[PDB]
């Protein structure tokens, strides 16, 4: 029984305190139980602690790109007006998550490669995802008239998500043609799993916070002239 | 109740590779706080943004 | 009866409300003109009738069906000429209109354009033609189209009264057989005042 | 009303629009000439970097040629196809983009033999040249149509278009350059050719519907 | 009149928001990253082909941004400057060209530290690339200003008109590539920079005069 | 002796010359209007008076000296708004006038906007003005400028009559003090005929 009126502004106002404080608590517990309470691997040494700070950013970049896909898909066929607004709300959050993942991956790879830049599948894919983001932001900011940036933006998101697995599998296949394989297999180890998952959840919930603030801001910016905003 | 460091910044803040990890921490904390302050401040400006429109 | 009809149509652009809850029957045998001011959304209204623009709320029905559902057969019966002529400027007049001919072309083209007043300009490209004559080439489609709906957006911008009267007769000799000419004008139409059913942006 | 009618008329208006269609061609020539002039007389590296430079040239030329695809339509004739021609709009867009390829992609194809002489490729090299370009440029146009369809309303021809579709063209570039690299090593390239064909077929269906929706949005 | 407030004007017209300033940065980044996808990931290959990559990106940015410098004004704002502003036309066109640089060259220069790490450039290579780039990019708007005005404001223009735009920039790029190759080989390049320094001080003096005369002729 | 003077002006477009041998001298305190029509010489006659274009055969001397010889004492006393007002559509109305004004002290800019009927439209971008207020922004200069010359084309092309009326009564005002007014209007002026000196393209 959806309502989707401007009253959703009040709905956003009813979530920010609780969900934001929960996000800060889970992030601080993850980053203190990590980054100082958990051991590291034998090979990389203490530098392995980047995992708690690097992996969740990359994971939630793809997660909120999937959120882009579902939101725009809802907004196009059903012609839901606010559903097309969700794209701009999550756009710069996605850009920031993917930028953070890029800079961490580059910084984490310095000890093992000796250089700040390595053209691997993981990093290169993140570059293309960041490019899809910044394209979405640029398209939305290109339209002076609102209510259009969000429909065209939605179509752009659909085009990106359709082509995204193709690009990712191509670059993964491209890496095999030149080097051949990854460095070493994936071993999370039981003593180093719970903090990582909790950090994943913390980034989830901070992403939720930022999406809600951006929804509130976009609601104001769009319905700025109606007398509903007399306050 | 089980720290992973035998002692404080004499042992902490120097994991042997402290230079890499700590710059990552700062370069990650900055974008989050920048987004948060930007969103809140721009919302606040919109809130004033109504005021000069009411003139 | 009732092939053209909109349901509680309303559209909002910025602060200004152009109109609210428009709904009116439009059947065969009518000659309709739209009244309004230069700031009114009459151009926005007309483009909405043709389905290019999605209305802010409400909808219009072709024969009683949503336009997107019947978009295929809808274009069978419609002719639209807006502020933008919609004709290729570097392409000559005779072959420009040749596109809009299902059959009988290359010979029936000449008769219509000459009535508009472009005789001797069949094989000249548009960009060496005057803007007033340039409009007429688009208007020349009137004599040849079999579409029941003629939608004109300010079709008398710079068109001579001798042309206007000839044009006015053309839409005066089309509706009585069942045709419909959805019109907007600023020149006071020089035809019987009972032939015009005025609608304003109320 | 038919595919062929819109096809031939779009072709005709393309023939009338000479002297800017050559601008992608002149740009392609200059960019493919800079790098061999940039690097001195050493062919082994030139053979190694030839596919990459020529294919990035093909991308850039495709963008410059595609910049006009909808520019001279919004002010005059983007409509009359949404509004008229009871034939579905995706079909109209398909016909017009095939015409755009015929007037732009084909000049690249006929330009290859001169390029091969300059870059010192072999007959197998020119064969794979043609094979990948013939199956790459239609994909370029098909994938670039959504970007111009979205950005036509802005009428800001420039940097914005070059970042909305160019990141979409990455797999085409990778597979084309990998195939052309493998060809110089005389290995069979049938599987790579099949992959390029599959990519073109996949983009042959989604792009028309996507551009139809994009244009319907951009008109409003 | 009041050169700097003109400067502020074309600063404001081109850019709309704090978020969209970095659009040329993203264009540069995608154009650079196109090559390692196609050329290959090996550093030494990408190391030696740096000059072509970087100055091709600069050339693309310059050509994309020169069209918007004059073509849009023809519809609305070509005049009111040839007709007002008692200050000489060279002054206002110089303002236009230098701001055209500062919206394109400045992003490229400020992005140079990043791109040098992508291509594996060293500190000496980055230093020479930056100093040459800031010394040659402003000229790209100088010689390009007269050419673009004619091609966007002279009707019945033939194919030979574009020959005053694109190929006139070849000497700049060839000297840049040769100089920063010599620097990449760890050799002094001060003489080459003097040649770049000589052309910058000289072209900047005569470019506004010819461009102003060209606009005067083209408007008629 | 005296300001801008025509000297056997000759110009030609295509195959029809728009005029032949115009030579008429204007002094202070003249409100004048060009008659005829606007087919090609609309911008041609005015641009040559401003020095924007060069004449096919002729010249105009401002204050007894060639216009291009000085190029400084002539541009300082001049305003022009025509078919394209020359103001950029991106900026807002308030900021766009500030550069045009010699210092933009902001103590009188809104005063000009207020007197131009653009009350409260200071901070709105000028592109958001519906259909006519964009020309009002250009016409808002005339309250602030100290220039004694005015070359204007279609100053009432879409201006409302009340907007037109205020514009007309200001033109006669400065002509009484030291000014001059030349206008090219298709709409007849609602002023006494003796206050207007008319000339055509001959
Ligand atoms: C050095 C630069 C690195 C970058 C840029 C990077 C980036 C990424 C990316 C993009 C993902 C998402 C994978 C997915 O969603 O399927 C990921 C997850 C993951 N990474 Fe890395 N990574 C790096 C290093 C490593 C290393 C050395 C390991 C060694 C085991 C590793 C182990 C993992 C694991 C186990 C996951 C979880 C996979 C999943 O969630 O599906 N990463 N990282
Ligand atoms: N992008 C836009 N283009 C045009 N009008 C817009 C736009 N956005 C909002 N509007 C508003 O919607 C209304 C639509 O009016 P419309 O454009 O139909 O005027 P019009 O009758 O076509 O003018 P004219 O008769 O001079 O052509 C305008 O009053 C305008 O204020
Ligand atoms: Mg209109």
């Amino acid at each position: 029984q959806l309502a989707i009126p401007p009253r959703l502004y009040q709905i956003c106002g009813w979530f920010i305190p609780w969900l934001a404080i929960a996000s800060v608590v889970v992030l601080t517990v993850g980053w203190i139980w990590g980054f100082g309470f958990a051991p590291a691997d034998y090979q990389q040494g203490n530098s392995y602690r980047i995992i708690y700070l690097h992996v969740p950013a990359a994971i939630w970049s793809m997660g909120i790109y999937a959120s882009m896909a579902v939101a725009a898909f809802i907004g196009l066929v059903w012609q839901m007006k606010m559903a097309n607004l969700a794209v701009a709300a999550m756009a710069p959050i996605g850009a920031v998550f993917t930028f953070i993942a890029l800079v961490t991956g580059s910084a984490w790879g310095k000890p093992m490669w000796g250089t700040w830049w390595v053209w691997d599948a993981r990093l290169t894919s993140e570059l293309v995802l960041l490019f899809l983001y910044v394209g979405v932001i640029a398209l939305w900011h290109a339209f002076d008239d609102r209510r259009l940036a969000g429909r065209a933006a939605g179509i752009l998101v659909l085009i990106g998500v359709v082509n995204l697995p193709i690009i990712h599998y191509s670059v993964e296949w491209w890496n095999t043609l030149h080097q051949g394989s990854t460095r070493m297999q994936q071993s999370i180890d039981p003593a180093m799993r719970s903090p990582l998952r909790w950090s994943i959840f913390g980034f989830l919930l901070l992403s939720a916070t930022l999406t809600l603030m951006r929804m509130r801001n976009l609601i104001l910016l769009m319905e700025k002239r109606r007398p509903w905003v007399s306050e | 109740m089980t720290p992973a460091f035998a002692s404080w910044n004499e042992f902490f803040a120097m994991g042997g590779y402290a230079f890499f990890v700590w710059l990552a921490v700062v370069m990650t904390v900055i974008p989050l706080v920048v987004l948060v302050v930007h969103s809140v401040m721009q919302h606040r400006a919109i809130l004033r943004g109504v005021a000069q429109q009411r003139a | 009866m009732g092939m053209l009809e909109a349901r509680e149509l309303l559209c909002e652009r910025d602060e200004r409300t152009l109109f609210s809850g428009l709904s009116f029957t439009l059947n065969a045998g009518e000659w309709v003109q739209i009244t309004g001011s230069n700031g009114a959304g009459k151009t926005t209204l007309l483009r909405l009738l043709t389905g290019l623009s999605r209305p802010d709320a409400g909808e219009v029905l072709w024969q009683g069906q949503p336009l997107h559902q019947v978009r295929d057969s809808y274009h069978q019966n419609l002719l639209w000429i807006g502020h933008q002529p919609g004709i290729k400027t570097r392409l000559t007049a005779l072959e420009n209109l040749h596109f809009y001919h299902r059959d009988g072309d290359t010979a029936q083209c000449l008769e219509a354009l000459a009535q508009a007043g472009l005789a001797g300009f069949e094989d000249i490209p548009v960009n060496q033609l005057s803007a007033g004559q340039q409009r007429r080439v688009a208007l020349a489609r009137l004599w040849l189209t079999r579409a029941t709906l003629w939608i004109l957006d300010e079709p008398f911008t710079a068109i001579d009264v001798n042309g206007v009267d000839r044009l006015t007769q053309r839409m005066a000799q089309h509706t009585e057989q069942g045709g419909i000419v959805i019109l907007t004008t600023h020149q006071p139409l020089n035809v019987a005042e009972s032939k015009i059913r005025r609608i304003s942006l109320t | 009303m038919m595919f062929w009618r819109i096809f031939r008329l779009e072709l005709r208006v393309a023939f009338r629009h000479s002297a800017e269609i050559a601008n992608p061609l002149w740009f392609f020539l200059i960019v493919i000439t800079l790098f061999p002039l940039s690097i001195g007389p050493e062919p082994q590296l030139l053979a190694r970097i030839a596919p990459g430079i020529i294919w990035v040239a093909a991308l850039l030329s495709s963008l410059l040629a595609l910049e006009r695809l909808f520019r001279d339509d919004l002010q005059d004739g983007s409509l009359e196809q949404l509004m008229l021609l009871p034939l579905p709009l995706p079909a109209v867009v398909l016909a017009k983009v095939m015409a755009h390829w015929m007037v732009t992609g084909l000049p690249l194809l006929i330009l290859s033999p001169l390029v091969a002489m300059l870059l010192g490729m072999d007959v197998y090299g020119w064969q794979v040249m043609a094979l990948t370009l013939l199956l790459g440029t239609p994909t370029l146009g098909f994938l670039g149509a959504p970007g111009v369809a979205l950005t036509v309303g802005l009428k800001r021809g420039g940097v914005l278009l070059s970042i909305l579709v160019l990141p979409l063209t990455i797999p085409l570039l990778i597979f084309a350059t990998a195939a052309m690299d493998a060809a110089s090593m005389h290995l069979p390239v049938d599987g790579y050719l099949a992959i390029l064909g599959a990519l073109l077929a996949g983009t042959a269906t989604l792009s028309p519907f996507a551009t139809a929706a994009a244009l319907r949005i951009s008109i409003q």
